[PDB]
Parts: structure tokens; sequence; C-alpha cells
């Protein structure tokens, strides 16, 4: 039960965040998101 | 003050001789003055453009 | 830097110039003012 | 009138003039101005 409560506490604490001043970029007169704000990492597949 | 008063109009055209006699070059100073006043333009920042 | 999002960055527009060359004939007395050490090339061209 | 003419010129040539937002046009027309107006407008826009 200690492991169970520790895991559920970790799940609760991991997902509590507020966004503030995300980086942006200007493109074709609009605002676009810079690759690091969205949670996708694809560094390895680009050179190949 | 929006306008100015002057005694002589500004120079506009001038000439260059290439040591020759038959022909010379005529150039316009307005184009040079307009060229020299601008700034470097990059597509990344529309505000500078 | 190595292994980044890209190998190199490019500024598409930079300082570009158009020149009009008329050598003074008297300067031929001292050729050092108008002689290059080796043949060279000119790259840019602008039409108006 | 500068704002109106800038919008018109942006609409005239879409292929060689890039897209833009009204905020960029306002910043550009505010930058080139007697700076008493710039100072008071900067203070007002900082307050509200």
């Amino acid at each position: 039960y200690s492991t169970i409560i520790k895991k559920v506490r970790f799940i609760r604490g991991k997902g509590s965040f507020i966004l503030h001043d995300i980086p942006t970029r200007d493109h074709r007169g609009m605002e676009v998101a810079e690759p690091e704000v969205l949670g996708v990492e694809f560094k390895n597949v680009l050179p190949v | 003050q929006v306008y100015k008063i002057v005694k002589v109009p500004s120079i506009s055209f001038r000439h260059i001789v290439m040591q020759s006699r038959d022909r010379v070059l005529r150039v316009d100073t307005y184009y040079e003055e307009m060229s020299q006043v601008g700034d470097v333009i990059t597509e990344d920042e529309p505000e500078k453009f | 830097e190595r292994g980044g999002l890209a190998y190199a960055t490019i500024k598409y527009a930079t300082e570009t110039t158009i020149f009009y060359l008329i050598y003074n004939v008297e300067f031929s007395n001292t050729p050092d003012s108008l002689v290059l050490i080796n043949p060279t090339y000119t790259m840019t061209k602008v039409f108006i | 009138v500068d704002m109106r003419h800038l919008s018109l010129m942006q609409r005239r040539f879409p292929d060689v003039l890039i897209q833009a937002r009204p905020s960029h046009f306002w910043k550009a027309v505010l930058n080139d101005s007697p700076e008493a107006v710039k100072a008071v407008m900067n203070l007002s826009h900082s307050h509200n």
C-alpha cells in the first residue's frame, strides 16, 4: 500500500503544471510553435 | 516645422568623363541618395522590412 | 553546433552592392593602385 | 493614412511582399515618428 500511494502521488504531482511564455516564431505573418514546446523528440531520424 | 526655405535647389545630375571626348556618363544623385538611406532587410522580421 | 537541428544557418539577404569602375588615368603612373596579384572572379549580378 | 497605404501595398504584391499582422505595421509606423508621441504612446500601452 505504501508503493501504491507513492505511485498515485507521483502521478498526481507529475501532471500539475501551468504554461507561461512559450517560445514562438514568426512565419508567413502567423505565429508557429518552436519544436521544443510540443512533446515530440525526433533528433535521431532527421539525419537518416 | 514641416517644410524648409532654400536659396538654391539641390543638385540632381552630374557627369563623368572617361578621358575621352566624344561621350560622357550622366548619373542621377537622387538614386544614390535613396540607396544610401536604407537598411538590411531580412524576411524573418517583417517589422524591420 | 554539431548535431543540432541543422548543419548550418543561412541569412538569405545580406549587404549587396553595385559598383561603377572608372580608373583615373594618372594612377597608371603607380600601377600598384590598380593591379591585382592573381586573377579573380566576380559573382553577383543585378538587373535594373 | 500610413497604416492604410501599408495594408494596400501589402495586398498589391503578394508574391514579393510577405504577409504581416497589424501589430507589426503599427510598430513600424510608430518607430519612425517624433518621439514625444512615441513616449506617450509607450507609457499608455504599458499601462493598458
